[PDB]
């Protein structure tokens, strides 16, 4: 069988995250999962409600938001070439 | 209120691009406006040192198990020997490297050495303001030896926890440092007076207690930047000196990655005990890791079964924690030999390497005494608004082809400094400042088809 | 047809010998003939990046498995958690490294970068030649991360083996790369544009932009050989560059040591990751390594056993496996700093420290990205064809005793070139080209008895 | 007689105190008094070299062992692979490293080399003073390979108890060192050869075959001494050469910590084989060590079970054994470098590094082979008895305030030397011998505050 990996991007400060299905890619992924990894996703539901996913080099991602940005550090890196930007306090 | 995370690129700040001529000149880019900052390192030098009883640390004074103990005897005799290997090592290494770090002679030390220069690292009569912020920020457990036991006997404080306290049902112990503070403060002392300085060659025999700021000075002409410069911009130098020398004052925070190291050498001795401490409630197969629980509630056939699974378990963890500290020591004592010869290259002497220190070659470095180790602090070279003019290679007397000269530890260039009649001014190699081109700044070579030729004034050689 | 194996000695190579002399002259042995050739060397900087994801590790989605698997739940949470340490530390090591790659400032580069010199190594707009034939020629497996998955899917080719697919069973993910290939060529193409030159002082401040091959000429005159004999040979230098360069053509075999370092550090990597895999397949004293054979073939009363030895087996598995990682991820960091510096040494700067690089002094290094790490290359000088001629320890003007000199950067010899009617004449250090002796290679010094007497012609000083 | 051991505090010999000065002028502490000593340290460069036929070192013959310890085999497969690695790198290292040792010319050695220098170095044609003081005054075990196996033999002495002969029933082998000891010595022996000199520029190039004793005072002005200091104490500075290398008649002592070292290697390869032949003997929880015995005195269905605990038992030795040894390996390997490029820095060249070495700068240095590795020999400087005089930080002509001069490597001073006429005078920044102040000793500078300033008489400029 094949199976869906998993990574978490949280942010200490903002109390906030966004999640990788790395090598799935973004054509089997959706909000919701019938898998399944865990009992909720409703944290990232919150905002990936809104949002499709978004496919990148490092992987498939919800919450990601595209800015087109480019930063030194986001003490988040994905590696390669890619950064996840917290966003700013209010 | 915020949102999601967003997609950004990792960053590359591309160089300033320079673009390469032809022929016989060039574009040289020189910086204009200089300034200081400061990088650090953490070295660990130590691993705390530790003894362990094996008759107590197996079992706490149960004669089942010393009965069956006694089967794996020699097993705790590899393990406080080797230890005992660990900790000669751990001693020879710390006393070897405070060897190093004693003058023969030095300047005495009063507040006002540093003239100009802050220097908030003079013993505060004593340490450093760097050792108190490093010793008071960071969460290092207090120290027994001394009272010690009151505490931890009911002739005392009901509140004690210290794990030290619980070393006296362990069997486990810590050993004492090899220096106390004073000594180690009595060794960079010494440094300090041994400052001012490194130049005038060897030093290593004759001694000139001359100021800080002097040896400053010289350091910088050292790097490529005229006198002139200096002194015109004495007190602007101490003050960005003191500038890269204030952030300091912030360096120590859990942001700044030496002082993190700093923070897990001391959170690597940490669990080392508390790993060896843990280890004595898990069972290991074993119905309890209790031997008078064992022996409680289990009939002796049984009871011998279920203390064999005890003690293999703690011999187990005992065996772990050896291999562990063996592996550390030695890399602690590279560690250490690798301080020995940074003392001896950056703080008793000026680099010329790069890569190390300061990014940017080198300026005086210090070191002082760190949770399980030594702190580097570094003062580098940042030069900015760099500015493009034309230099040459070397100079000729356009009336005599043999007549020709090269600058020395800079550069010729077109003058574009209005105070310069002639058509060559010099400048340093780290900073612009076009001087006269004088036999001062100049060195006679052989001619070479692209050096410029002056029909006009040339002082070296003027005729 | 070949016969037997035959008994040989192991050759030493016995030294030119060179006769000491008595008094006040020597023989000395001098080069005629020098050409230029290569050396190289492979830093291995990273080890790949892992994560497991322990309960899909252990057992293949069994519940039963699970239940067991919780009484170890500590474990693999120890597992997890000192790779997290050792990923972060090979994150820290490779921006650190590439942090002191990059250049403030540098020039352009363009083709036809080199002059004469033919640089192989200038990006083929991209990389270089040397990186295309070490990724091409070293067997280094297709990374995955995209597309990935449906490859690995019924929905893609039936033909796909890849050990990644096998990922999605195992639990065990392969981490991504900090940096790309694009950041990674633009950290070393700055290197490039910052070539040309480590002359003039600092360059740490300010920046030439100046061409290749004049750094070569300075870096030549800088290991004892005279201008006069770079000028008239200025091309054929030229060509010898290319040919020792041209060497790397063949380089990349699995007969150059350098290269099958790359090729270990590659096949470190595969078997740290096949291993963890041929132990799911493993029995540990179990009747089966599958946990669905298992239960479909025991009674539930046996099948735990069965199961408790699977799952303590593959934790031990898993305990060697994060032991190992975690001194190889030490041992690279080491590599890493060590790299940093090099490149400060060799690459940014010429070294006069011998032992490294090319064997002979040195000239030009470069580095270029590899498979795990590092390569280099780097230029050494071969002088060959050495003659032997009388040489004096230094010269006094025979009619004035305190008018004494001796050579820069090379000897007095008894002139045998029959251009020059001086009695003596001068050498460089590096290379045999009498010239006649003048106060550009020349010194003012202390008189010596072991100075020889010129009655005749010594222009320094000439009266 | 003795009592009771005392209360002492350790000891730190506070610096000699050199008060600072301010103003123009400085309190300047320089040695009147100089003399030799000596270093020494211990490089270990091999691990003896190690393989293993498991299926004896399992069972001594047994075929019911051998049915059991198949099911095992491909552990076996992991440890003679895993040790043919590292026997491998064993030899790349050694290959490698007397590869730097060897030059491509060098200078005859006949006794008398060394002139006043007694050079108990020299091959007693051969090796040195030095190396039969390591080889006979260490505790290292005779050698098998020939005639070997006689002496293990009935046909042979009956007191043979030698470790190898008990390698035909342990299944274990000893291998062979890589370069006999005529090998080593021809590497070494071009070393001494290339000895005489270091300085001239190159060397890496040209050879001039001079004296010892020479090479010797070019080091010494190399560190700030004058010339005409050695020159007049010239016989007395053999002298201290002399006394300072006779030190090493009694350094071959279990007092000295370099010769130590070298003991511990011989003793840490003993033991790695000390630890897997009592492991032959050891019981695993078995009720016996030997096969024979479990066989004779148990019954079938529990011979298999006393088999297997055993077998594991020796697998689980062998698993330890090779870890162990893949990390010795790798030390060693570093080891191996770091010596490579202390040859290449000290033994081949003056040290300007301090730390390293002597403790003081740096004069020559020497390299022996050692058990198990090098040794080295730094010969130090150590300055005494120093004085304190007024310096200057320059001077200018009193007359001409652009006249201004600088000490070229020492001091200017006011005179204290009454064969001095003139105010001021000159010593070196090693050794106090007031010198009249003369071209030769200065430099031109830029005029600067702190230069003194002189009425009378200057040469440099005379006028
Ligand atoms: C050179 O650098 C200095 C600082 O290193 C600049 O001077 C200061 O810049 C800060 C930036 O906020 C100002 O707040 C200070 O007021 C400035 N100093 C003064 C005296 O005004 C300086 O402007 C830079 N540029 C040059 C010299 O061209
Ligand atoms: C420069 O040196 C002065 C010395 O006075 C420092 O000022 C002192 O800072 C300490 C910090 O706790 C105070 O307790 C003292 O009371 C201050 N002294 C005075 C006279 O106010 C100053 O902070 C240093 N500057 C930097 C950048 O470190
Ligand atoms: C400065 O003048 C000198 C001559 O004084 C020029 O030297 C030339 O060097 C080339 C190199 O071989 C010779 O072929 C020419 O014949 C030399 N010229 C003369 C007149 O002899 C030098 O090139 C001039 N510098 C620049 C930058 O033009
Ligand atoms: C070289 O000299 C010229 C002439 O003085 C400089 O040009 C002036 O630069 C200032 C900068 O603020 C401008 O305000 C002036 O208007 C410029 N003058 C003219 C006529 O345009 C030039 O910048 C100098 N270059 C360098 C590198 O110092
Ligand atoms: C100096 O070395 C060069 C090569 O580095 C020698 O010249 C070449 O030697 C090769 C050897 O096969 C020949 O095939 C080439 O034809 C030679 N070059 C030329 C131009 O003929 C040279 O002979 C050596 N000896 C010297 C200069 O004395
Ligand atoms: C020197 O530089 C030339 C540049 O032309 C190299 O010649 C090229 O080599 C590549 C190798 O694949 C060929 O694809 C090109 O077609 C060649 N160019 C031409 C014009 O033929 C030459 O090989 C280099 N020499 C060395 C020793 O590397
Ligand atoms: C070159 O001539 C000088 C004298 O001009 C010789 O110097 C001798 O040095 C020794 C050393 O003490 C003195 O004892 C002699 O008295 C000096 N000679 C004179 C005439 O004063 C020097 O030795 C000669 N060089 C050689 C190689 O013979
Ligand atoms: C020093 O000069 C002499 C005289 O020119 C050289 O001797 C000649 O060497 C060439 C080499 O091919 C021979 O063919 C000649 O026959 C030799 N001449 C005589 C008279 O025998 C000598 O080789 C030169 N030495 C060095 C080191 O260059
Ligand atoms: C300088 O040091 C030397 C020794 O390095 C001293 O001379 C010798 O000192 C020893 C000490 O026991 C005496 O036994 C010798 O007899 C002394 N030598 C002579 C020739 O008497 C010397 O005294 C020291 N002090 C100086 C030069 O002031
Ligand atoms: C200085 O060199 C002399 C050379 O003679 C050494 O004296 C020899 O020492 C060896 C040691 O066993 C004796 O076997 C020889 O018989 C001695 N030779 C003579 C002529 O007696 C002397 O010991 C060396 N000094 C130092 C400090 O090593
Ligand atoms: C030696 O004499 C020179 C002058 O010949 C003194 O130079 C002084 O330097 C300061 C520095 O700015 C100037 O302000 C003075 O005006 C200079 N003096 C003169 C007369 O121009 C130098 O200080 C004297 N050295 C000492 C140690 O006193
Ligand atoms: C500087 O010169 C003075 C005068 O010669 C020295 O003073 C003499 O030192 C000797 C040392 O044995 C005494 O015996 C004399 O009695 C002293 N003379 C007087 C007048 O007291 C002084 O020691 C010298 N200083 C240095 C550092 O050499
Ligand atoms: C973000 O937008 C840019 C617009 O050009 C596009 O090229 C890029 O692929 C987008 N990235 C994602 C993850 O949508
Ligand atoms: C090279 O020389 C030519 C001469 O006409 C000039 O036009 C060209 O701009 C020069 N190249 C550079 C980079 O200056
Ligand atoms: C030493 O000097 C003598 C003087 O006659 C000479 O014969 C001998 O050959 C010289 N030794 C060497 C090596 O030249
Ligand atoms: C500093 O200068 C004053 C000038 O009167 C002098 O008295 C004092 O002793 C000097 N300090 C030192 C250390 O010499």
């Amino acid at each position: 069988c094949v199976s869906v990996p998993v990574s978490v991007i949280y942010d200490k400060e903002t109390k906030t995250h966004a999640t990788l299905f790395g090598s799935v890619a973004c054509e089997h992924i959706s909000s919701t999962m019938s898998q399944y990894s865990r009992s909720t996703r409703s944290m990232l539901k919150r905002r990936d409600s809104t949002y499709g996913p978004l496919q990148t080099p490092v992987g498939c991602v919800l919450g990601l938001v595209n800015s087109s940005l480019f930063v030194e550090d986001c003490k988040l890196p994905l590696g390669q070439s890619l950064c996840a930007l917290p966003d700013t306090p209010s | 209120v915020p949102g999601e995370m967003r997609l950004a690129s990792i960053a590359f700040n591309h160089p300033i691009q320079v673009d390469q001529l032809n022929s016989s000149y060039f574009k040289l880019s020189i910086p204009t406006n200089f300034s200081f900052g400061v990088t650090q390192e953490y070295i660990q030098t130590t691993i705390q040192k530790v003894t362990v009883d094996c008759k107590q640390y197996v079992c706490n004074g149960f004669q089942k198990c010393e009965q069956l103990l006694r089967e794996y005897g020699q097993f705790c005799s590899k393990i406080n020997q080797a230890l005992h290997g660990a900790n000669l090592r751990q001693d020879d290494s710390v006393r070897n490297l405070f060897a190093s770090v004693k003058s023969s002679q030095s300047s005495p030390i009063i507040p006002g050495f540093g003239g100009d220069f802050n220097l908030t690292l003079l013993e505060p009569v004593a340490r450093s303001a760097i050792e108190d912020l490093l010793f008071d920020k960071v969460t290092i457990a207090d120290p027994g030896y001394m009272q010690g036991y009151d505490d931890c006997m009911q002739q005392g404080p009901a509140s004690a926890r210290d794990l030290i306290c619980a070393q006296y049902v362990a069997g486990y112990k810590v050993l004492p440092p090899l220096m106390d503070v004073n000594m180690e403060a009595a060794y960079t002392s010494s440094l300090l007076g041994s400052i001012a300085g490194v130049g005038w060659t060897a030093g290593l025999s004759s001694f000139a207690a001359i100021p800080f700021a002097q040896s400053i000075f010289y350091r910088l002409n050292g790097v490529g930047i005229t006198q002139q410069v200096l002194s015109e911009n004495q007190k602007l130098i101490a003050n960005k000196f003191n500038q890269a020398l204030g952030a300091m004052q912030t360096g120590f925070t859990t942001t700044n990655e030496a002082f993190h190291k700093v923070q897990d050498a001391v959170n690597n001795n940490a669990q080392a005990l508390s790993k060896l401490a843990s280890e004595l409630s898990n069972t290991f197969g074993a119905i309890s890791a209790s031997i008078g629980d064992i022996i409680q509630r289990l009939d002796v056939l049984e009871q011998d079964a279920q203390i064999d699974r005890l003690i293999n378990g703690r011999l187990t963890t005992l065996n772990a924690f050896v291999a562990q500290q063996l592996v550390r020591s030695e890399s602690a004592a590279l560690s250490a030999q690798l301080a020995k010869d940074k003392v001896n290259e950056c703080v008793k002497a000026q680099s010329k390497r790069s890569g190390f220190c300061g990014q940017g070659t080198h300026i005086v470095s210090f070191v002082v005494n760190a949770p399980n180790g030594l702190y580097f602090m570094h003062v580098g070279y940042y030069p900015s608004n760099h500015i493009e003019v034309v230099s040459a290679y070397g100079l000729c007397d356009a009336a005599n082809p043999t007549n020709c000269i090269a600058p020395v530890n800079g550069y010729f260039i077109k003058t574009n400094n209005t105070r310069i009649v002639d058509e060559w001014s010099y400048t340093g190699s780290s900073f612009y400042a076009p001087e006269p081109i004088t036999s001062l700044n100049t060195k006679y070579v052989a001619p070479q088809v692209t050096y410029q030729n002056i029909s006009t004034n040339l002082p070296p050689p003027l005729l």
